[PDB]
């Protein structure tokens, strides 16, 4: 019965990508985005 | 123990969720930001085509200049008067444009129609008919269309307002005219203004033009001298022009508007330029009484509220002054806790409106 707590588990750092990687995503743009601005 | 799918799913729901919401603004703002690149390009008409690429173009900004085409051009469409997008340092065209100028809703004002219909400030009922059938009807009888017509009497009545009811009941667009910012100063800036409001409109058209007061760039002026009279003279022609000369209301009309009328030029007021010189006096006892329970009693009132005999004492009253009698009544009202006006509020009122003038 704890089979998709692990399985929800390895979910997680993958689904953290997602977000992780977006805060690479949301710098990129949110500088040029002072960027131009600025 | 089973509490860790959520904490699993509880980040991954909104995480994965959160995804985009974070990623939508960057391209949009990156368009932006991209978009900082993208730079302005100057404006105008071909005045004409001196060769297949020579152009004679005034700048919209300024004046003539000998250009050529630039590309994706079509030396074929380029023509007089075009609109088109012209370059900074190439001084050539940078794209090929449709054309439409000026304020439409400000030094042009447009409003379509109008708010209200004849029938509310109704009592004008002679000119409501009256001026429609000189007005609205040309247009769907093809069997002269009229050339013009001009309120006078009292403004707001219903008078001004008649022109939105009047603009109402056509369907074409009420372009109205305030006077001077046809020409404050800006020391020029006359058929330009007035023929957009005429071009526009005859492009628009149907298009009601309303005037408002023409007296400052309407009249005979003074000792016909120059304070820059010689501007309103012009402005004052610049009508004429259009009137005396062959441009007709295509299905675009104008409404003059003066509250005197002894107050305009003759050559204004003449056929050709004006085929109606449009009265607005004041209601009868009848027309009161007909205004009065008109546009007073919409306001809501008792029926102990004193019908006729505020009309027996409302005399030399105007359409708004029926609505002040009501709005007077009013005060009296808010003075009585009144949401239906009482007769208590309303012939104080009607000689206190009777009062201050008729």
């Amino acid at each position: 019965m704890a089979t998709l707590e692990e399985l929800d588990a390895q979910t997680l750092p993958g689904d953290d990508e997602l977000d992780q990687e977006i805060l690479n995503l949301s710098t990129q743009e949110l500088q040029t985005r002072a960027k131009l601005l600025d | 123990k089973l509490l860790e799918h959520r904490r699993y799913d509880d980040q991954l729901k909104q995480r994965r969720q959160n995804i985009r919401d974070l990623e939508k603004l960057y391209d949009k703002t990156e368009n932006d930001i991209k978009a900082l690149q993208s730079i302005g390009q100057l404006i105008g008409e071909v005045m004409k085509e001196l060769s297949e690429e020579k152009y004679i173009v005034k700048a919209s900004s300024g004046p003539r200049y000998i250009v050529g085409v630039r590309n994706s051009v079509d030396r074929s469409k380029l023509k007089k008067g075009v609109r088109v997008t012209l370059d900074i340092t190439t001084l050539t065209i940078m794209r090929i444009l449709p054309r439409e100028t000026d304020p439409l809703v400000y030094n042009m004002t447009s409003f379509e129609q109008g708010e209200i219909t004849f029938d509310g400030i109704g009592g004008l009922t002679e000119q409501i008919r009256e001026l429609r059938e000189v007005i609205e009807l040309p247009l769907k009888n093809p069997e002269k269309p009229p050339k013009g017509v001009l309120l006078y009497g009292p403004p707001g009545t219903g008078k001004t307002l008649l022109a939105k009811a009047v603009a109402a009941t056509i369907g074409a667009n009420f372009i109205f005219s305030p006077a001077s910012g046809i020409v404050d100063k800006y020391i020029g800036e006359s058929a330009r203004i007035i023929r957009e409001m005429f071009a526009y409109a005859k492009e628009h058209e149907p298009c009601i033009i309303f005037m408002d007061e023409v007296d400052a760039i309407g009249g005979r002026r003074f000792s016909e001298g120059t304070s820059a009279d010689r501007e309103i003279q012009r402005t004052l022609m610049e009508l004429l022009t259009q009137m005396d000369g062959f441009d007709n209301l295509g299905q675009t009309k104008i409404i003059m508007a003066t509250n005197r009328p002894d107050t305009l030029d003759p050559a204004l007021l003449r056929p050709g330029r004006l085929d109606r010189k449009v009265e607005i006096p004041l209601p009868n006892e009848a027309g009161r009484l007909e205004i009065f329970k008109i546009h007073t009693a919409k306001v809501k009132k008792t029926g102990e509220f004193d019908f006729e005999a505020a009309v027996k004492m409302s005399d030399g009253f105007n359409g708004a002054d029926i609505r002040n009698c009501a709005t007077e009544a009013g005060f009296f009202a808010i003075r009585d806790d009144r949401d239906h006006i009482n007769p208590d509020d309303l012939m104080k009122a009607v000689r206190k409106v009777a009062e201050v003038k008729k």
